[PDB]
RNA sequence: CGCGGGGUGGAGCAGCCUGGUAGCUCGUCGGGCUCAUAACCCGAAGGUCGUCGGUUCAAAUCCGGCCCCCGCAACCA
RNA sequence: CCAUAGGUUAAUGAGGCGAACCGGGGGAACUGAAACAUCUAAGUACCCCGAGGAAAAGAAAUCAACCGAGAUUCCCCCAG
RNA sequence: UUGAGCCUUGAUGUGUAGGAUAGGUGGGAGGCUUUGAAGUGUGGACGCCAGUCUGCAUGGAGCCGACCUUGAAAUACCACCCUUUAAUGUUUGAUGUUCUAACGUUGACCCGUAAUCCGGGUUGCGGACAGUGUCUGGUGGGUAGUUUGACUGGGGCGGUC
């Protein structure tokens, strides 16, 4: 955190030699947030991979079952009248050759994509621009599904992203500094599962190590 | 690291060496130069040919202190006792005072009587 | 004898021993000091002889649960 | 050193939890004053109950409340002075009533001198500043009197 | 009795113990400074580095005898 | 000062003795190792303290082995 | 007051051509600086002479994005990672500072006591010293236990084993 007039007045509550109990650190996490609105927290997954080898490089995301807060804007690839009940369930946009003219330009006016198998025959023209944006739906992930209206409602829980370039550990946002530490543990469990499904082939030796959360002048504590 | 621009300097010239110091009024030596620093043997070290090439080697010894105004003190009989001062003036420095402080013999212990030939 | 009057610690039999094959006697002697305590039942100070491990007990337990029950018949203290 | 508090002390105390203190400070103050102990969390209720009878009996020899701690902030000055030796030195300590008194009322030596020193009475005849002793919770200084006028 | 070493220009002492390999000072025979000699300076002349076989790219050097020596010890009953 | 060290008076306990055994303390060398230090010899020898009719031990934060034991001491054995 | 280690934090970061010193890197429109940005250099380090920091001349709530256009990649706002290096912090040795309370008196005094010890009190002067202990690097024939080759019509050197 940056040293500022509104930050000095909380920096005076902590000592550079002192660590806190796990249950006191989850309050220090909110004390250290100087904004009048509740700030967000980023978490590190403890790994397990070579920091620069590409056959150990990780990139992906996973969609949460219930989420930690803010919703995502959802687009649905389907045909005919099947889209209207999906607009009622949680879609903001419909996948059409009219909208594909924006998608081929790299411009995604949406945050998550769900596809119906007979409309996936259109998405297979655009997979090369959806790919490098994490948006490409896939049957092994269950984002290719006929029940698209229920699946866009399932997407409003939001998603967590993970990737590296130069570090062996991966850092990512997971929610507000005021989120329940017992429910944080549950979403981190779902993240660690998706990270084992996203395990690269050459990930030799140790992989998933113990996970913690860190504060300034309090040190990391177990989740 | 700002320049001080004012201070003192001390000159010593014996029959065997010229030794020049840029000093502080508290009695500190800030930088020094010796005429034996030019590699010259014996009483060569007391001539202007040696003492005149110690002055800018002494101004180099205070290159981070920064000098401009100097009050000079001079001792000893050695011929180099003023060429080292003019060479320092010619280095772009300005002499606030010159004073001679060469000792007058008092007690003197034992002299050569009995002097080497 | 260097007795810890507050616990009954005495010297003990024992050998020095080192990395040598020859073994020789030691007999462990205590370090021996004095300490002064207040007895709230007799409203006076008393001075007792104290030692390592023994002086660690009395400060931990408390004098009202050690010195206040230490007399076996009186011991003239 | 970790200790638990048995009485309300303005500088330190945690309810049902040990607090950090120096053992030397504790062994000169908080322990002999009955105000703290190392651990014994399981047994301090029986100790507190064993003091209840003792303080109920102590009220038979002294139950009085102090009235002097409320008065200290007037910074009231000494009216007694020592009679000085020809050389400008004093005879030192001999009795707690020929010193730091402001009311001349006592007929015998007092148990609590009006000022706190590690060694009683200073032999210097000059003006010096001493800490006024009422109770170990209210603090003041005063200069010594050398004139009595 | 031996033990360990040595075997060198004339004399006295280096080198050796790492074969690519005979040296310095005093001397001897002359040059330079000299009137002249010494010092100093520059030049020359010289040793079968014992003896016969062996081993080798080769032997003052290693290997076996013979042969002359130095030093240490040549009294214990 | 009060007090208490100190002083005095009354009472109890101990004191010395008695054969051998017995808990604790101090603690060898010889001997064997066909040689010696570790190891053996030995907690012996001798000395000291202290005490009972016996001393000492005990019914488990012990011992086993999935079977179970259920105090300790003494004896034959386990076992060369 | 500072030797040493360690935490903490800032400046970094460019070439080439163009506005433009994009360090890396993962997100990204309303969020942020008051112990702070400007000036742009006098002068100190570094230097692509621009710029930033030490600290001023000095002020003092902003600001920034569109159009324009570079590039794998962007220039508010917010994580994560770092070289070099100092100060604040911190652990831990020095140097010296005052002052009693572990400790001490082969100081003095009163009383036990017509007692050089001891005990109690009194009053001075020392001392975070000494004395001592757990563990331990080293020393130590002063003291003590022990080991310490053979053949040879003699021994020793030599030879033999």
């Amino acid at each position: 955190a940056k040293l500022t007039k509104r930050m000095r007045v909380i920096r005076e509550k902590v000592d550079a030699t002192k660590q806190y109990d796990i249950n006191e650190a989850i309050a220090l996490l909110k004390e250290l947030a100087t904004a009048k609105f509740v700030e967000s927290v980023d978490v590190a997954v403890n790994l397990g991979i070579d920091a620069r080898k590409s056959d150990q490089n990780v990139r992906g995301a996973t969609v949460l079952p219930h989420g930690t807060g803010r919703s995502v804007r959802v687009a649905v690839f389907t045909q005919g009248a099947n889209a209207e009940a999906a607009k009622a369930a949680g879609a903001e946009l419909v996948g059409m050759e009219d909208l594909a003219d924006q998608i081929k330009k790299g411009e995604m006016n949406f945050d998550v994509v769900i596809a119906s198998p007979d409309a996936m025959r259109v998405v297979g023209q655009l997979g090369q621009v959806l790919g490098p944006r994490g948006l490409m739906p896939n049957p092994k992930v269950g984002t290719v599904t006929p029940n698209v209206a229920e699946a866009v409602k399932n997407a409003k829980a939001g998603q967590v992203r993970y990737r590296n370039d130069k570090n062996g550990i991966i850092h990512t946002t997971i929610g507000k500094v005021d989120f329940d530490a017992d429910k944080l543990k549950e979403n981190l469990e779902a993240l660690l599962v998706a990270l084992k499904k996203a395990k690269p082939t050459q990930a030799k030796g140790v992989y998933i190590k113990k996970v913690s959360i860190s504060t300034t002048m309090g040190a990391g504590v177990a989740v | 690291r700002k320049q001080v621009s004012d201070g003192v300097a001390h000159i010593h010239a014996s029959f065997n060496n010229t030794i020049v110091t840029i000093t502080d009024r508290q009695g500190n030596a800030l930088g020094w130069a010796t005429a034996g620093g030019s590699g010259f043997r014996g009483s060569r070290k007391s001539t202007p040919f040696a003492a005149q090439v110690a002055a800018e080697r002494c101004a180099d010894a205070v290159k981070e202190y920064g000098i401009k105004n100097l009050e000079v003190m001079v001792k000893g009989p050695g011929p180099g006792r003023e060429s080292t001062i003019r060479a320092l003036n010619a280095a772009g420095f300005r002499i606030t005072n010159i004073t001679d402080v060469t000792p007058i013999p008092h007690n003197g212990c034992r002299p050569p009587k009995k002097r080497r030939v | 004898s260097r007795v810890c009057q507050v616990t009954g610690k005495r010297p003990v039999t024992g050998n020095n021993r080192s990395h040598a094959l020859n073994a020789t006697k030691r007999r462990f002697l205590p370090n021996l000091h004095s300490h002064r305590f207040w007895v709230e039942s007799e409203k006076r100070f008393v001075t007792l002889r104290v030692s390592a491990k023994g002086m660690r007990v009395i400060d931990k337990k408390g004098i009202d649960t050690v010195l206040a029950e230490l007399r076996a018949r009186g011991e003239k203290y | 050193m970790q200790v638990i508090l048995l009485d309300k002390v303005a500088n330190l105390g945690s309810l049902g939890d040990q607090v950090n203190v120096k053992a030397g400070y504790a062994r000169n103050f908080l322990v002999p004053q009955g105000k703290a102990v190392p651990a014994t969390k399981k047994n301090i209720e029986f100790f507190e109950a064993r003091r209840a009878e003792l303080e109920a009996k102590l009220a038979e020899v002294l139950a009085a409340a102090n009235a002097r701690a409320e008065k200290i902030n007037a910074l009231e000055t000494v009216t007694i002075a020592s009679k000085a030796g020809d050389e400008g030195k004093l005879f030192g300590s001999i009795g707690t009533r020929d010193i730091a008194d402001a009311v001349t009322a006592a007929g015998v030596e007092v148990a609590k001198s009006e000022v706190r020193l590690p060694n009683g009475v200073l032999r210097t005849t000059g003006e010096h500043e001493v800490s006024f002793q009422v109770h170990s919770e209210v603090f003041a200084k005063v200069i010594v009197n050398v004139v009595a006028e």
